[PDB]
């Protein structure tokens, strides 16, 4: 107890103190900093001008025309004007990274206010000759840093298991980090393609350090205590027991029981349900692969007619799940997924620019190389778009109605190809294991050392 | 500082560079280069203020502009090399001693901005590029040691950049508002840069492999508010300017970390002050140093020039004296100390070169 | 066949010893590497213990690119022959346990490797 005004005019002196102190005390770490800078300067600048004592650089000496005037009247002075011989430059280029797939990409302080709400206790003590009126005062000359309550709260202010510090933890919080942050679509942590995390459906199917992992490991094992000792390490049969009693893009569907019918996303989507969606084994909607024994580029194979590429998890039968060491295989519809592009040389166009020249002979209808980029939305190609067009010319090219992939800052060679309206070269997008993929391929047959170019406008149409 | 003379080039074009050769015997007289239109121009300094014309190369090409320039030497012959680059992205080694352009290297994919020798080998030359990136040539071996940009490197032109007294680290600065450090004394760098001397064409058939540094070892947007047009190392320190009117002295972290312990994550800078000026407000603009690092010089858009004493306590106390002449009233693009000091050269929109002398 | 060709991450001019070996048979470029282990350290969420697991992981992941789920016991297989060694030194051998019991719930790999893995670890952990 002791006036609200008195206090608020503390807050305002105290705060007005401490500022200034620091005012002070950060006014000389500068000035201490300068000088034990420019001792270092010196330090360094006397090796330098050292090293260049031990030189005997020679004097430069003097040779159409040309001429220069003085203005402050001093002699006008002529002397011959040397040509530098001609040199030749390459197309403009700017800079960007090397792809091999697709790449993802979205569109009063702390300090003070403890040591003011201190040195404003100190007086509440002193007083008396951590109090509720102070925070009053203080929200008061800062009304906005928060009220009486948030001050409050403000000033009083993820396990590992391997580690000194391990708990005994849920087993389904052990795991969250694997759980949240992991794609089962293309088997990386914190992956570049896929931005909705995974579905909680699909990741289902005594120290802190043992405790903890007897609870992950029973979600797995469950009562073969036998096998969960095993794994333990530091544990039996036993000991375990007796702890125990005491077109739109591909999005995984799940909706836990119900049908994949018009209500479901991927039915909307108009999309076929993949391997990686969470519904019944026999959905009708599923996608279910081909039976070939080979070839399957051909209106006989269901995959290539549905403008899809094989699925090395359900094509069993044509080659595409088989031979990992290898890009050439008995299927001839996985080229986009396992990368099998054909080798590119890089040089200045023939008509501008730079172009793409392939360095083999290639046969019609044969894939060249997947188109590569960034995948961004609709509204960050706008954006990106504005700026673009200042340059007359653009990478963009759409994916689906969802995503753009846009070569400007990444890529793979194949965007070196120029645009015609009499290519030799078309583009297509793929669905591929669950992903839109561009591929390039050749419209005609071509030959060694030919330049590419198909026609933009076709990609350009998501009209 | 007296002014004590002014100069002008027949072709009327703005002037980017100058640049005094810091290699010049003690005893030669002081030697400095200008860049400008598609020409570059070499001049000897005398007593009572006489400039003496020595050397002039024009492009072959009418359409190269000069950006910059830089003086070097080899190691072998002695000879002073002046390196000079511009707008066609192509950098050519000159040989005043021969009047040959020995060398040139075509690669960049875009203008080149700056050109930067390493403090210590003569050979390594850095330049800045509008393709967004820097590139570390060998110019001994003819050879591409590194390409600093890409995934984390500038998004926009790169318009300046400078080596540290040792030579251990680079600073880059552009149009993305970006300041950038690229250490160079890691063992991958070390690594590529012996392995560049050791690269020997005719003995292989495959090429010299350049490193791409993707990565800085530090980089801030949050210094100045717009393009950074020019940086330069003060110490452990950085020296750098945008164009609203002052050179900001910052360092990476917070203000008792160590430049050299500093973290590619840090997220942290300390702003240790700054030199105000006005009118300065136009792009590519650049201050200079002295070569003892005692004094700061810049020019203005309206032809005032700038020379600040950096012995001192604080940018606050920072002694300021402004040279000034009726006669000059161009946009003064860049300065150029002797390396002793006792000049001071400054060029400028209007084909004009005005030296200042001391004592 | 007839024309100077460059190389397309210098521009550099392409001489006659050839465009025999790709510019980018980069399965795994180089800065696609660091980018991501750069990202999983920004996590201020996560272990520094789970982090060094997921690491490795994605390193090996983009080093042979797997893209089939028929492929992943393979590929958990492969990742302690090959990156065991780095798991036991890190101490990083309970985390990535966490791994295969969470890669297990994806329905990736079965029971008979979420321990002949945990096997074979051990098995090469007493050999040092
Ligand atoms: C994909 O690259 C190709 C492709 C083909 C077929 N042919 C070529 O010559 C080049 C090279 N090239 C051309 C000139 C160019 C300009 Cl004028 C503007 C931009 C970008 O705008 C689209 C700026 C946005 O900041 C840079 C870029 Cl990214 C470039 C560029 O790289
Ligand atoms: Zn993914
Ligand atoms: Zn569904
Ligand atoms: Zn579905
Ligand atoms: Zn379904
Ligand atoms: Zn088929
Ligand atoms: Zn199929
Ligand atoms: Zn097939």
């Amino acid at each position: 107890e002791k006036g609200p005004i008195c206090w608020r005019k503390r807050v305002k002196s105290e705060y007005m103190r401490l500022r200034q102190l620091k005012r002070f005390r950060r006014a000389d770490e500068v000035k201490s900093m300068f000088n034990s800078n420019r001792q270092k300067i010196q330090e360094r600048t006397e090796i330098l001008n050292q090293e260049w004592k031990q030189r005997r650089i020679q004097p430069v000496h003097i040779m159409r025309e040309c001429s220069v005037t003085s203005d402050l009247d001093f002699p006008k002075q002529v002397i011959p004007l040397k040509t530098l011989n001609a040199v030749a430059s390459v197309p403009i280029m700017y800079s960007w990274s090397p792809l091999q797939q697709n790449f993802m990409v979205e569109d009063i302080n702390d300090e003070i206010f403890v040591e003011l709400v201190n040195a404003l206790g100190q007086l509440d003590r002193r007083d008396e000759k951590p109090s509720d009126k102070i925070f009053e005062a203080i929200s008061s000359m800062f009304p906005d840093k928060g009220t009486a309550e948030e001050l409050k709260e403000k000033y009083k202010e993820t396990p590992n298991i391997d580690g000194p510090n391990a708990k005994s933890v849920q087993r389904e919080q052990s795991l969250h980090s694997f759980h949240t942050l992991f794609c089962r679509r293309c088997f990386k942590y914190d992956c570049f393609l896929h931005p909705f995390h995974a579905t909680p459906n699909t990741y289902k199917r005594w120290s802190g350090a043992e405790a903890s992992m007897f609870r992950v490991l029973i979600g797995t094992y469950y009562d073969n205590f036998c096998a969960i000792a095993r794994l333990i390490g530091t544990k039996t049969c036993r000991q375990v027991y007796e702890f125990r009693v005491k077109v739109y893009n591909y999005q995984p569907c799940d909706h836990p029981r119900q049908p994949c019918d018009n209500s479901c996303p991927c039915v909307i989507a108009q999309n076929f349900c993949e391997k990686f969606c969470q519904c019944s084994s026999e959905c009708q909607n599923r996608f279910p692969g081909c039976r070939c024994k080979a070839q399957c580029n051909t209106k006989q194979c269901p995959c290539y007619l549905a403008v899809r590429e094989c699925d090395p998890d359900l094509c069993l039968t044509c080659g595409a799940a088989d031979h990992w060491d290898s890009k050439n295989v008995s299927c001839k519809n996985c080229s986009i997924q396992r990368g099998s592009k054909k080798h590119l040389l890089l040089a200045p166009s023939d008509v501008a620019g730079w172009g793409i020249f392939i360095k083999d002979p290639v046969q019609k209808n044969e894939f060249i190389s997947e188109y590569c980029g960034e995948i961004i939305s609709q509204d960050e190609a706008d954006r990106r778009g504005k700026v673009y067009d200042k340059y007359m010319c653009s990478f963009l090219f759409n994916l689906n109605n969802d995503f753009v992939v846009d070569a400007t800052r990444k890529g793979n060679k194949i965007r070196f190809a120029n645009h015609s309206v009499n290519p030799n070269c078309y583009a297509k997008v793929m669905m591929v294991n669950g992903d839109h993929r561009i591929g390039i391929f050749a419209k005609r047959a071509i030959q060694t050392g030919e330049e590419l170019f198909f026609d933009y406008r076709y990609s350009q149409a998501d009209a | 500082f007296k002014c004590v003379n002014s100069l002008k080039e027949d072709h009327n074009q703005p002037l980017f560079g100058v640049q005094f050769n810091w290699h010049s015997k003690e005893g030669d007289p002081l030697v400095f280069a200008t860049v400008g239109s598609n020409r570059v121009t070499l001049y000897e300094c005398h007593s009572q203020g006489e400039i003496r014309l020595l050397q002039s190369y024009v492009d072959a090409d009418a359409d190269e502009n000069f950006y910059t320039c830089a003086w070097t030497y080899d190691s072998n012959t002695s000879h002073p090399l002046l390196a000079v680059a511009g707008s066609r992205g192509i950098i050519r080694i000159i040989n005043p001693i021969t009047m040959q352009c020995i060398k040139h290297y075509v690669g960049h994919g875009n203008a080149i901005n700056e050109l930067k020798f390493h403090p210590r080998d003569p050979n390594l030359l850095l330049s800045v590029s509008k393709d967004h990136a820097l590139r570390l040539w060998n110019i001994q071996t003819d050879t591409l040691v590194a390409i600093f940009g890409g995934v984390e490197g500038h998004r926009d032109e790169v318009l300046s950049a400078d080596y540290d007294l040792l030579g251990e680290k680079i600073m880059s600065c552009g149009m993305d508002h970006s300041l950038k450090l690229w250490r160079i004394n890691s063992k991958r760098m070390m690594n590529a840069i012996k392995e560049s001397y050791d690269y020997n064409p005719n003995k292989t058939n495959r090429p010299f492999i350049s490193q791409k540094i993707h990565f800085p070892d530090f980089s801030t947007r949050d210094i100045h508010r717009n393009y950074v047009d020019c940086v330069r190392w003060l110490g452990d320190l950085i020296l750098s300017k945008s164009c609203e009117n002052a050179i900001v002295c910052w360092k990476p972290g917070k203000m008792e970390d160590d430049i050299d312990k500093i973290k590619p994550s840090e997220s942290n800078v300390t702003i240790l002050g700054r030199f105000d000026y006005s009118q300065c407000d136009i792009w590519y603009m650049r201050f200079s140093m002295d070569f003892w690092q005692k004094m700061l010089a810049l020019g203005n858009q309206v032809g005032k020039l700038y020379v600040w004493d950096l012995e001192v306590e604080d940018p606050h106390k920072a002694k300021c004296t402004t040279l000034t002449h009726h006669k000059c009233g161009a946009a003064i693009r860049q300065t150029s100390f002797s390396r002793d000091s006792s000049i001071l050269i400054a060029v400028c929109d209007d084909a004009s070169i005005w030296r200042w002398d001391r004592l | 066949h007839n024309r100077l060709y460059f190389h397309s991450d210098t521009c550099l001019p392409l001489r006659p010893q050839e465009m025999e070996v790709d510019d980018e048979d980069e399965k795994d470029p180089e800065w696609l590497r660091e980018k991501t282990i750069t990202q999983i350290e920004e996590f201020s969420d996560v272990n520094e213990g789970e982090k060094e697991v997921m690491k490795l992981w994605n390193l090996h992941v983009m080093k042979h690119g797997f893209i089939a789920d028929n492929q992943m016991n393979h590929a958990c297989m492969l990742f302690v022959e090959n990156y065991g060694q780095k798991i036991i030194k890190k101490n990083l051998c309970r985390n990535f346990m966490l791994h295969l019991v969470s890669m297990h719930d994806f329905n990736l790999i079965s029971i008979m490797s979420i321990d002949k893995a945990v096997t074979k670890l051990r098995e090469m952990q007493q050999k040092l």
